[PDB]
């Protein structure tokens, strides 16, 4: 399956969401001991920026379940 | 709740394998349902050798994490029988 390059944008409704999110998933990304495959990801004000570069399918799937599901808990509990 | 741009890009070997892949992905896939297909705009497509995927998604990311998570397995199940 060669590579598997995957970008991912999230414009959030505020500039303090993001922040949140960035740091909730920052947290998460810091730690993910095991290394599916290379995910660089930043803040850019209101928006998220994720760049996956993958090594298979099943690399990427979980890749972008895990980011975005850290995404969705994160704004899940931030809209409680 | 959110917008989001996401583009997917799969490298192959041949450019039949990408468009075998992206021909077993647009049509007559189950592993995305229509209602999620009819949601936002998703295109899959061969360009050479890798199998584009673009998305422009607006709503709760609940339907965008399915969907993608559906298309990605929808092209994994495509390399499967594809190689075997």
């Amino acid at each position: 399956p060669k590579r598997v390059q995957g970008k991912i944008v999230i414009e959030f409704p505020s500039e303090d969401i993001a922040e949140v999110v960035y740091t909730s998933v920052l947290y998460e990304h810091v730690s993910v001991p095991y290394r599916r495959s290379r995910v660089n990801f930043r803040r850019e004000g209101r928006r998220i920026v994720l760049e996956i570069e993958a090594n298979d399918s099943s690399a990427m799937r979980g890749t972008v379940n895990s980011y975005l599901r850290w995404i969705k808990v994160a704004l899940d509990v931030l809209n409680i | 709740k959110i917008r989001a741009k996401v583009e997917l890009t799969w490298e192959y070997e041949d450019e039949e394998t990408a468009k075998a892949i992206a021909n077993a992905v647009n049509v007559d896939n189950i592993s995305i349902p229509e209602k999620l297909k009819k949601s936002l705009n998703l295109i899959t497509f061969p360009d050479g050798a890798r199998v584009v995927t673009k998305v422009k998604y607006e709503g709760e990311i609940e339907s965008l994490v399915v969907a993608l998570d559906d298309l990605i397995f929808a092209i994994k199940v495509a390399e499967e029988v594809l190689w075997s």
